[PDB]
């Protein structure tokens, strides 16, 4: 690392936002628990915890310290990328565990003298910079974190503190998914991902109408996807009843005002939530075989067609107005189109019983709608039985140029 | 044309069974033209008796597809008589542009079998890519497709797996995003889509697309021993490459270059010829932009030739001093042009030792 | 090779520095699909110790039909296996594993197989002097020969012994102590065992029919290669899931793949699985994958017509894979493809092949009409001349499905008659 951390110098530097850029990502690359790593991690930290009573609780007793703010933000960044020796260091042995604790308050501070770039910045830097070794620790503390504004009942305590952090916490997790760091995937696949994806989406279901309700599901749903883009990624222990159960909240936002709409800009918010919730939706359902939970003694088949049928109501009555914004009543008419071909494709025989006068016809599109699955819907009935064959030997030509590349 | 509620049966009736009679195609056929050009190209009356003709065709598939190519190469040829700068500006453009369709929709479900009249459609397919607006594309496009198809499922010529596997190979190729520039239909996302509704060609494109349609042709001649399809093909193609025209002799050289397989002294030196004159009228005559792209086409027949010609032929070590000529007329198409006749030259006297 | 195809907008890059242009071409026939904690315990009671065999070692017993995939998390479950062999994974044993009642449902995984291959330690598989395996039928030998490869090592092995009867097992238990359920153990009594049987299919086989109270099972006299080792086969099909049944031939019965056998008291089985049957109806408390064939034929053949160019391509392309999957002898003619200019007027092409089907497949002739006649009242006038042109063809093979002694053939003639005349 410190022979990296040479050609990382000799290189010119446009600036000190790259200079502190680069030097995190060198420092992301500390692996091997040296001592000297230890103390001054140790020692930056307890000079981080004087500055930060000094920036925090020093604006208010009583501007220049716009400086004081850079250093704080280059400093937490240090932290952040050198975080993870120190736990690493505790494997074989709780500081760093209190690190993310004043994060965590920080994350939602309210400061008459700009708190905005306090926010800004942690978001950015937790986000983005944050050493892959401190993502279980990040999960394990917004579990609980999430799971102190639902009451025993499961009734959610909502407040504003609460939402405000909700809001910023969803924005943190897609910034962070979304960036690939390098051994992230060995160090994501711990933590369960479930618990407080399932809790946030419980609180935004509450989250009512108003324009900061559905720019906060529009990220939410975005975040969904990005989520699902990584089934490979996360470990899941029950992947089934996690998609099952998300894809029947989302059923619901979908279609929610698209009638009664008084407002362009109203309607314009709901057209972008719907648009972004099927997008989810559609990403949720590849290859989700569906199992209803536990239900009043039906049998398994009998409660699958029932819910298969209420899917695909809700998915043809979007679809059914579909037809006669001009780009969304296009683009929402393929995204419904291809959620039902995702369902479909996973259940057969749940299927084709409910989906057959899908074949029959329309306004010149129904049916360009659902053989517009048969190309892979019902054609795809080829050697499903309920190839890929010469791609290794074109793999295998002179100078192996596709295996470098 | 008019019952159009009545159109399924009204075809299947009268033209279906007006089709079975033999001795009628020849006049059902003329009248059919006759009023598709009255109402002229994109018309009503032309969409639908393009359509129409798809019935006829089914009762008799050889006399109708071999009227209906025959007239095709007929007008072809005799739009050397006066010649204009291009096709799309001739005066017989619209005869060619109405028979097309009728191709295009006797193509499907060899209706213009294909073990009969391949060389003919290759033909057609050669002297047509890139032309005319936008639908005439993506026609001959679907064109090549279709008959691509009709060639990989006919069952009066027994192929071989291997056989089988090329051609599905190569119409899966000919769908990639490549060669919808080669074919002039650029930023359309379907073929079929913009067919069936009422820009500068280079011919490198052309060069890629023959050659690609050659090995089409040689993998099936590799099964059905006597063919002679190659011979008709470049014969073909030879009518039209040694004749003078502004239009067709163009795509004709680049065509017969890639196709031939054996040439002769007074070819290159007709060839030879032929660019001398191009040059001599282009340095005289202000419509330098048919003379270059002859010019072009003179020197690319020639990197094709080249490696065909006898191990004592004279005209190898000419050639690079004509390339070197070519080259000294500082002209960026003829000038890689002439860079890839310099590297041809330089490889086959190299291979000759 | 799912990243193959997930990289190619930039393995072209790369390949920028015939080899150049095949990497985009197979994308024609591409586009592929997309310390520990525990909890809870098995009630079931799937894999635990009981019974010793004559050697002195322990044997832990194992019935597959007790779990089934995509319900319960595979890691508790070889966590579990693990705990209970804590006290006896460091000795050399012995296992038994039942196969009893055991069907698709019971597939391991290739990732779990693995996942059991690697967690249990590496001397325990060498401590496993004999694998004991009873009631092994035909579903297991593909499942093991499509996980030949994860296996091919332990095929040809002493510690596999195959054992069809009791007997052959408790020879090597001590006093014949198996503690296997007694739910395995009661589909051996008083069974009626057929000695000649002969196995009707493909690959004619002797074997061994029992038809019982509860279910249907069949031995094979005939020995199979099964991992290495000529075994017999001991397929299992319960009479609870059959309801295809008739009387067909004197000598012939038809069983449901279809399932057909020849014996000499070939009506007395059949009269046998009728009574098991219709008791298990008496108990019953207070779209199949043929139908498919005609349903989606007028589907097809309707969507053609179509004057979208896009529909009528993607219908052909249904067309070739319907054709193609049900072998139907249109010719053979057609090809799957994308892109196809298939012309406007194909009326008198979805005609001769819809004559052709009738004339040559006359098999479903119901589901078709029944589905043309429904179709034919959404259709649109030029749709409805196009449905009556083909649908006529297919009436005349309507004379076959009027003589036969079949209610519900009747009583589906006479429903579509009257749909006809509802049309007319």
């Amino acid at each position: 690392t410190f022979m990296e951390f040479a050609s990382v110098s000799n290189m010119m530097s446009t600036g000190r936002a790259a200079l502190q850029k680069r030097v995190m990502a060198l420092l992301r690359r500390i692996e091997h628990p040296t001592a000297g790593n230890t103390e001054a991690w140790e020692d930056t930290h307890a000079k981080w915890e004087q500055a930060t009573k000094l920036i925090l609780n020093y604006p208010k007793a009583k501007l220049s310290d716009t400086d004081s703010l850079q250093e704080w933000i280059n400093m937490t960044g240090f932290l952040c990328a050198l975080g993870g020796v120190c736990l690493q260091q505790r494997s074989n042995s709780t500081p760093v565990s209190k690190f993310m604790d004043r994060l965590l308050s920080l994350m939602v501070c309210n400061h008459e003298k700009v708190g905005l770039q306090i926010r800004t910045n942690v978001k950015d830097l937790v986000g983005l910079e944050l050493s892959p070794a401190l993502y279980p620790m990040l999960f394990n503390k917004l579990k609980n974190t999430i799971s102190k504004f639902f009451d025993s009942q499961g009734q959610v305590l909502l407040t504003d503190t609460n939402t405000q952090f909700v809001e910023q916490t969803i924005a943190i997790m897609k910034n962070l998914l979304d960036n690939h760091t390098e051994g992230s995937s060995e160090h994501l696949g711990q933590a369960s991902i479930e618990t407080m994806m399932l809790n946030l989406v419980r609180y935004v279901r509450v989250l009512g109408n108003m324009v900061h309700a559905i720019q906060i599901k529009t990220k939410l749903c975005q975040l969904v996807e990005v989520m699902m883009a990584r089934r490979d990624d996360l470990s899941f222990c029950q992947e089934m009843k996690f998609r099952n159960k998300m894809v029947e909240y989302l059923t619901d936002w979908v279609m929610g005002t698209s009638n009664q709409a008084a407002d362009d800009d109203v309607k314009c918010l709901t057209r972008d939530l719907d648009q972004a919730s099927m997008e989810a939706v559609v990403s949720l359902l590849a290859g989700l075989p569906l199992q209803p939970e536990e239900g009043d003694g039906v049998e398994l088949m009998e409660a699958k067609s029932q819910l298969f049928l209420k899917y695909f109501t809700l998915f043809m009555n979007l679809l059914n107005d579909c037809s006669e914004m001009s780009r969304r009543l296009a683009s929402l008419r393929h995204c419904t189109v291809l959620a039902m071909s995702n369902l479909l494709n996973a259940n057969v025989d749940s299927g084709l019983m409910h989906s057959i006068g899908l074949g029959y016809h329309k306004d010149l599109q129904t049916r360009a709608t659902f053989m517009e699955v048969l190309t892979k819907i019902l054609q795809q009935g080829t050697e499903f039985d309920t190839l890929v064959e010469l791609v290794t030997m074109m793999g295998d030509q002179g100078e192996l140029p596709i295996a470098m590349a | 044309i008019n019952e159009k509620q009545m159109y399924p049966s009204i075809q299947a009736k009268i033209w279906g069974s007006l089709g079975q009679i033999t001795d009628l195609l020849d006049v059902v056929l003329d009248s059919f033209i006759k009023t598709s050009a009255t109402g002229g190209l994109g018309s009503i009356k032309a969409e639908v008796m393009a359509d129409t003709a798809v019935a006829l065709a089914s009762g008799n598939v050889k006399l109708v597809s071999s009227k209906v190519i025959g007239r095709m190469c007929k007008i072809i040829d005799k739009t050397c008589l006066s010649p204009t700068p291009t096709l799309e500006q001739h005066l017989m453009w619209d005869d060619i542009a109405i028979l097309a369709r009728y191709m295009l929709m006797l193509s499907f479900n060899n209706s213009l079998d294909v073990a009969a009249h391949l060389p003919y459609l290759f033909h057609v397919v050669t002297f047509l890519v890139a032309t005319g607006p936008l639908s005439l594309r993506a026609s001959t496009h679907g064109l090549v497709i279709n008959i691509i198809h009709s060639l990989c499922t006919c069952s009066q010529l027994h192929f071989s797996e291997e056989t089988k596997q090329v051609l599905r190979l190569s119409l899966t190729e000919f769908s990639l995003p490549k060669f919808y520039l080669l074919f002039g239909i650029s930023k359309v996302k379907s073929a079929a889509v913009i067919a069936f509704r009422s820009e500068t060609f280079a011919l490198t494109s052309l060069e890629t697309v023959t050659e690609a349609l050659l090995e089409i042709m040689e993998a099936c001649m590799r099964d059905i021993p006597t063919c002679k399809w190659l011979d008709q093909w470049t014969e073909l193609a030879q009518r039209f490459a040694f004749q003078y025209n502004p239009s067709l002799q163009p795509r004709a050289l680049v065509v017969f270059g890639c196709i031939s397989k054996r040439v002769s002294h007074g070819q290159i030196k007709q060839i030879i010829r032929i660019l001398s004159k191009a040059l001599e009228s282009c340095l005289k005559g202000p419509d330098t932009y048919n003379s270059q792209v002859l010019i072009e086409a003179t020197v690319i027949a020639l990197t094709k030739l080249q490696p065909l010609l006898n191990k004592d032929s004279p005209l190898h070590k000419a050639l690079f001093w004509v390339a070197v000529a070519v080259l000294q007329l500082d002209e960026v198409n003829l000038y890689s042009a002439g860079t890839a006749l310099l590297e041809q030259n330089l490889h086959t006297l190299d291979s000759l030792r | 090779h799912r990243l193959l195809w997930n990289n190619q907008e930039k393995i072209g890059q790369y390949l920028s520095s015939r080899p150049f242009d095949k990497m985009a071409t197979l994308l024609a026939y591409l586009g592929p699909p997309e310390k520990e904690e525990f909890k809870a315990l098995k009630t079931l009671s799937i894999f635990y110790q009981a019974g010793t065999s004559k050697a002195g070692n322990p044997i832990f017993y194992y019935v597959a039909r007790r779990f089934k995939t995509g319900q319960i998390n595979g890691d508790l479950l070889i966590y579990h296996v693990l705990l209970t062999l804590k006290p006896y994974y460091a000795k050399p044993y012995e296992i038994v594993v039942d196969l009893t009642h055991t069907g698709p449902s019971n597939r391991f995984k290739t990732d779990f197989l693995s996942k059991w291959f690697v967690v249990f330690p590496g001397f325990a598989y060498d401590n496993v002097s004999a694998v004991y395996i009873y009631n092994c039928n035909s579903w297991v030998r593909e499942y093991t020969k499509y996980h030949e490869r994860l296996l091919t090592g332990l095929k040809g092995s002493k510690r596999l012994v195959f054992i069809d009867c009791p007997g052959k097992l408790a020879e090597h238990i001590e006093h014949e102590q198996q503690k296997l359920p007694a739910a395995t153990l009661a589909l051996e009594e008083d069974l009626k065992v057929f000695h000649n049987a002969l196995k009707l299919a493909h690959k004619d086989t002797k074997v061994s029919i029992k038809v019982g109270s509860t279910a249907v099972q069949v031995t094979s006299a005939e020995r199979t290669k099964v991992l290495g080792q000529s075994v017999f086969l001991n397929d299992i099909y319960y009479a609870s899931e059959i309801e295809e049944i008739c009387l067909v031939d004197e000598n012939q019965f038809t069983l449901t793949t279809p399932l057909t056998f020849m014996h000499q008291e070939c009506e007395a089985i059949v009269q046998s699985i009728i009574h098991i049957r219709t008791r298990w109806e008496l108990s019953q408390p207070d779209i199949r994958p043929k139908d498919v064939p005609g349903t989606l034929l007028n589907i097809a053949l309707l969507n053609l017509g179509s004057s979208d160019p896009s529909l009528r391509s993607a219908a052909y392309n249904l067309l070739c894979a319907l054709t193609c999957t049900f072998n139907l002898k249109i010719e053979g003619q057609l090809l799957e493809t994308s892109g196809l200019c298939i012309p406007a007027n194909n009326t008198l092409f979805i005609v001769s092949i819809s004559k052709t089907l009738a004339a040559n497949e006359p098999h479903l002739t119901l589901e078709f009409l029944e589905e043309c006649i429904s179709g034919f009242s959404k259709s649109s006038i030029e749709l409805k001349h196009l449905c009556l042109e083909y649908m006529t063809p297919w009436l005349s093979n309507l004379v076959r499905f009027c003589k036969h002694n079949d209610d519900a053939k009747r009583q589906r003639v006479t429903a579509i008659l009257d749909k006809l005349i509802t049309m007319t």
